[PDB]
């Protein structure tokens, strides 16, 4: 990514090869890169001990006359992840379907062996995957750019919780600050 | 009666079934500047749970009610060079980086202080170590804005009959006390859009509302034949904390002690695409 | 607005901004089945959340060209999840289904598809006096196309689809459930479809209870536009599945 | 003038604790660490107009 | 009589007219989860009768230079009907068991076994540092066997028999849920364990939730007879079972 | 009412005569898994006594309510090699065999916990001796799993935000304090007969479940001009015990820290035949 | 907010003893070794069937 801005955009395009991944990520609210520095993942990392579920909202901003159908997957923790939509559909997902409300949402539930899980996490209390694909593909009319992106935003549900407070490791100085 | 007698646990799930109708709690806008209310339940089938979860630990009270240090400094019982053998250090909570990004998440605070002072001491190394001291003490010295200021550890100005002082012993607990909430507005400012002149001119942000006063230290009477290093670590501890405006946490690094000064970072770390998950 | 449909089972939920009313059978909805029309006398088994939840069949594509497809269940389902185990374990099984298929374009789009479910779709085979094996008319998720001109090979089901390789007008169809997928003010079709059939419960290996078609009778047209093709997918959920008859697999 | 108020413990498993104020400033009085309000519809629910969960969110 | 017990759990009963009393775990009754204990928000699976039912695991022959053998559960129904199937497509499980072992004899011969069920036994390699794969400990439903000797090699878990594999008196293990097979007297052990686990469900492929050893303490004997071996059968079902995070299988 | 007002002997033994009848006590079956319930007066003629002995000190709270040594290490004020001058201890309950084996009698455990420090310091040999040094200070720090670490004894880590430490200096008493029940599951594990990974594969053992932190200890600022060497020791008490499944007492000696691994021992000692009892 | 409870003392030879709690952390309570129930029958009798000392242990 030459440019920064771009990180916030995941590409679409509208000749699709059928069934095609759009993304995927591991589901590391305090570790993966992904949400290491957003605003829920930076307070979560003052903390060693998180619970409850998460939101992951999707917003489409191609054009008006643009529609498409996608299918967005949770896969719980499992010895792999899934490669293929087949495969993702057998756990949580819903299909989201583009209209006039621009954007939906994807609760992902709280499902673990523990009442807590440690924000460094590990093999022991991994927490699972979250991937999207084509469910149908992106049709568009005559006169329209041939791509478009959507955003996701990430946040906690009413029964999320953290535990034991701990110091940040994002921040460090070398000598006194003048 | 000689006694006066003076918990809120998280959200439960509610059994969900299946569902077929017009109402769909999953799609909505983000374009309002409103966050959705959904829950599991609205989205997939859900068990009862009762959850006894809290966020006790969670309030600002317990996240800022930590001692943390803001500042150390070294000063020797004897030496030949007079500015050396006390400190003088302007107050303020922006010199240690720990502390400042933990208050820089709220715009405006209010709360008491409680402020800790650990001294230590050493001796310095030389061809001829050998000597008998008694005991140390030390004299702690705050000087409110525009109060006479020592030039030197013999000064006149270590009289105090209004500052507040205090002295204490090696060897004890160290040394505690209470400050109340002390500033001219209603509340503490850690970020200030503005300038010191009418004209808008002069010093520009937070600097210009600093004006907490001074700390000294010295030794009492101690002078060693030989060198002696002493150092102070001095610790905040907010206490009966209230908080408004909440900002996004800093992401560069911190470069100036009295400014916002940084230089461009990346958002975030990469990987080798946008489908790689392991 | 009554044009926004949500549909929730198990851990799978679907959504629909652009859609039609939602048709259900012959008026019934699907049900476990009553003490008083049972004959099997061993508990049956109610995997409720595990078998009961939305499975996406595989996607096609609708050129200017296409003709029609159609689907044979349960046997599109044998090997999906716990619901094919649950088949392949058990002798005899009873479950309703609902349907849903996606197909979306733009409003410079034009065409018009028929989504009906037939009950006992008997077929005939192309070369009259001759058997044919089962893999003609169903080989798992796979989509089986209709035929413009009349069916030569003697292998296959006759695939003229005016006749539907079933003997009937093609016209005639809308006696079954159904509905229409019109670009220009539909996206989707759902219905639900009970459990039919002239016995309590039946194995689901050697029966199809129903076959479900989709055939164009509008072609698809556009002009001017960078997409080639629209993509149609299939998705199913068994609802009050419940299986009795615990034997080997297979 | 002595408070009795109960200590944080478990949710199915003498709890009670006694304090006295020994100076006559409010400022040395310890932290008030046991509120636990919370309200995040100031951040979460900033629109005008109420919206309905189920409802859609435009028309 | 009270020495005839009946078992009957899904569409399979045992019957024995030769046995002693039934262990119950710790006094405790399996039983589902509790909603005010619950961490999981999704509904649980509840396969009923098709996961709860006695499953017989291979045989074993008994010489008269036996030393004992050991089972891991749930890793020996892994591969076990419907069972081996919900394992795999579920991130959590939960199910009490209850174990039956038959041993028959005539009345002419000698020994005593002891049954013994040992929650979270863990066990330490031949070679002390030197780590060992998830096969010299559990390969599904085979059975492995104690040794008199020390073991040498590094590449399997110490099977020295009177330490029992963890460090211990192999004469202490009455603590544990236990029965003794006297063939003076008995034919078959039952015991019934709870679920007990330091967390209300866990993953049953990463975590053996206890371990099966049968120790014959009084070596067979016998004199003059056609019989050269006495068969020992175990047989297990688990109780209450219900899962939970449908992933996609393995 | 400023008060609140808030003992169990061993059973005692009745008189029994001559008996002759068809009950036999004495007879039973071991093979039931059931242990026999017969008492003295069962089986022969016993007079009446009252007994008042209690099983008080024989719970399992007073059992572990006993403060035990769990990691000693030593750091010098001054050397060489950085590494040196400071511990890092990930903590853990199987280093001391002791107190393994009094907490490994049983499965699981649930208690809150009272940890104290005790420090001594003395002078490295050498050829020259003589100094004069005031009385030194330690910090001690808890990193809870995922924090930032020290690498050397000045470095930034150690001006704690909100990383519980202790300030404590010699001469006074030894430094105590209070942890809560702070297990993410229900109780806490001394055995766990599992992997890591899904597939079978990784770390086996309890060493999976080991994730309670760090602890970290330095000299404040004392530097001396010689070498002074200082000593920690870490004692914990469990408080308010709960346990389940016993298991038998280890046999073998403990050969790992992080392992159940162990040599074949003999069940017990010999004697010259089955009839010696001299 | 003071409690007061008996203190450990022999068989048939003010036994009283005062206790405050000064922390609001129920965890800084003093050890609570005072309590002397226990029950053996979950590991002396884990039969399902009662058995009765005086009949025989089978038939
Ligand atoms: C930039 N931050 C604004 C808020 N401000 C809060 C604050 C106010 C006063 C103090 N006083 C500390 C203190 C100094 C000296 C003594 C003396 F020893 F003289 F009595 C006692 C307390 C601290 C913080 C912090 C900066
Ligand atoms: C293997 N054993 C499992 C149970 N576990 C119990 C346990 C849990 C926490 C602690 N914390 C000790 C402690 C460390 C650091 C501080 C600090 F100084 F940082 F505040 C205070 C207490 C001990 C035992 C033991 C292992
Ligand atoms: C400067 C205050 C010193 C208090 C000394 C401890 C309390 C002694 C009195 C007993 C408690 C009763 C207090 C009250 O009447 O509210
Ligand atoms: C932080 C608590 C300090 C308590 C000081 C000692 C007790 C003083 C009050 C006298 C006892 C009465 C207590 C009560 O009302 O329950």
């Amino acid at each position: 990514t030459t440019d920064q801005m771009e990180m916030f955009r995941i590409p679409v395009t509208i000749n699709a090869p059928l069934q095609q991944q759009v993304f995927g990520l591991r589901l590391q609210p305090g570790l993966d890169s992904v949400f290491k520095h957003t605003l829920l993942g930076e307070i979560l990392n003052y903390y060693a001990h998180w619970s409850g579920s998460m939101k992951l909202t999707f917003v489409f901003c191609g054009s008006a006359m643009a529609t498409g159908k996608f299918l967005i997957a949770y896969s719980p923790p499992g010895a792999n992840p899934p490669k293929t939509r087949k495969d993702a559909m057998l756990g949580t997902h819903i299909i989201w379907d583009i209209g006039l409300q621009s954007s939906c949402v994807l609760c992902v539930p709280w499902i673990s062996q523990t009442h807590y899980r440690l924000v460094q996490q590990d093999e022991y209390t991994s927490a699972g995957y979250v991937t999207c694909w084509y469910q149908t593909g992106m049709i568009v009319p005559p006169g329209t750019p041939n791509s478009s992106s959507i955003m996701c935003f990430a946040s906690a549900c009413n029964d999320f919780s953290v535990r034991m407070l701990r110091d940040t490791p994002f921040i460090s100085q070398d000598n006194k600050l003048q | 009666g000689d006694v006066e007698e003076a918990v809120v646990h998280v959200a439960d799930t509610m059994r969900s079934g299946p569902s077929n109708s017009a109402s769909v709690p999953a799609l909505t806008a983000v374009e309002t500047g409103h966050t959705s209310q959904v829950t599991p339940s609205d989205t997939m089938q859900t068990r009862h749970v009762k959850n006894y979860h809290s966020r006790s630990e969670s309030t600002v009270e317990n996240f800022l009610g930590r001692s943390a240090c803001v500042y150390m400094e070294e000063y020797k019982t004897t030496d030949n060079d007079v500015n050396k053998k006390f400190v003088a250090w302007p107050i303020n909570t922006k010199q240690m980086v720990q502390m400042r990004r933990k208050l820089e998440m709220f715009t405006y605070l209010r709360f008491d202080m409680e402020v800790t002072f650990v001294i230590t001491s050493r001796q310095d190394p030389g061809t001829t170590l050998a000597q008998d001291m008694p005991v140390l003490t030390h004299q702690i010295m705050y000087v409110p804005p525009g109060g006479p200021i020592p030039a030197k550890v013999d000064d006149y100005a270590w009289q105090t009959s209004t500052n507040p002082s205090i002295f204490w012993t090696e060897g004890n607990a160290p040394a505690r006390m209470s400050i109340p909430f002390i500033s001219i507005g209603n509340a503490y400012s850690n970020f200030y859009d503005g300038w010191s002149n009418f004209d808008q001119r002069g010093s520009y942000g937070y600097n210009t509302l600093n004006n907490l006063g001074h700390i000294y230290v010295r030794h009492v009477s101690g002078s060693s034949p030989h060198p002696i290093t002493s150092t102070i670590r001095v610790y905040f501890k907010p206490k009966h904390t209230r908080a408004w405006v909440p900002r996004p946490p800093r992401l560069c690094q911190y470069k100036k002690a009295f400014s916002v000064d940084f230089t461009p970072t990346p958002i975030t770390d990469t990987r080798k695409d946008i489908n790689t998950v392991t | 607005s009554d044009r926004v449909r949500s549909i929730t089972l198990g851990n799978s939920t679907i959504t629909t901004q652009e859609c039609a009313n939602v048709v259900v059978g012959y008026g019934r909805w699907p049900t476990y089945l009553r003490d008083d029309e049972a004959t099997a006398e061993d508990q049956p088994t109610q995997p409720d959340v595990a078998t009961c939840r939305f499975y996406t069949l595989d996607s096609i594509k609708w050129e200017k060209g296409s003709v029609g497809w159609w689907w044979k269940f349960p046997e599109a389902l044998s090997d999906m999840g716990l619901f094919g185990q649950n088949m392949q374990y058990h002798y005899l099984g009873r479950a309703g289904y609902t349907i849903h298929v996606q197909c979306n374009a733009s409003k410079f789009h034009q065409g018009c598809l028929l989504v009906v479910c037939v009950p006992e779709a008997e077929m005939g085979g192309a070369v009259v006096g001759q058997a044919f094996s089962a893999t003609a008319m169903a080989n798992g998720d796979k989509a089986y196309e209709f035929t413009s001109a009349t069916q030569s090979d003697q292998t296959k089901v006759q695939t003229a689809i005016h006749n539907a390789g079933m003997g009937v007008g093609v016209g005639n169809l809308t006696i079954y459930p159904h509905q229409w997928i019109n670009l220009r003010t539909n996206n989707s079709a759902t219905i639900v479809m009970p459990y039919i059939n002239s016995v309590p419960m039946d194995n689901m290996f050697r029966h199809y209870n129903f076959t479900l078609m989709v055939i164009p009778f509008v072609k698809l047209d556009y002009a001017d536009t960078a997409s080639t093709y629209v993509p149609i997918t299939v998705t199913v959920a068994p609802m009050c599945a419940e299986y009795n008859g615990l034997r080997l697999a297979q | 003038g002595a408070q009795v108020s109960t200590q944080k413990t478990g949710a199915h498993e003498i709890i009670h604790y006694t304090n006295i104020n020994y100076y006559k400033d409010a400022a040395s009085n310890s932290a008030n660490r046991q509120d636990f309000t919370q309200d995040p519809s100031k951040f979460t629910e900033p629109v005008k107009d109420v919206m309905i969960k189920s409802l859609p969110a435009l028309n």
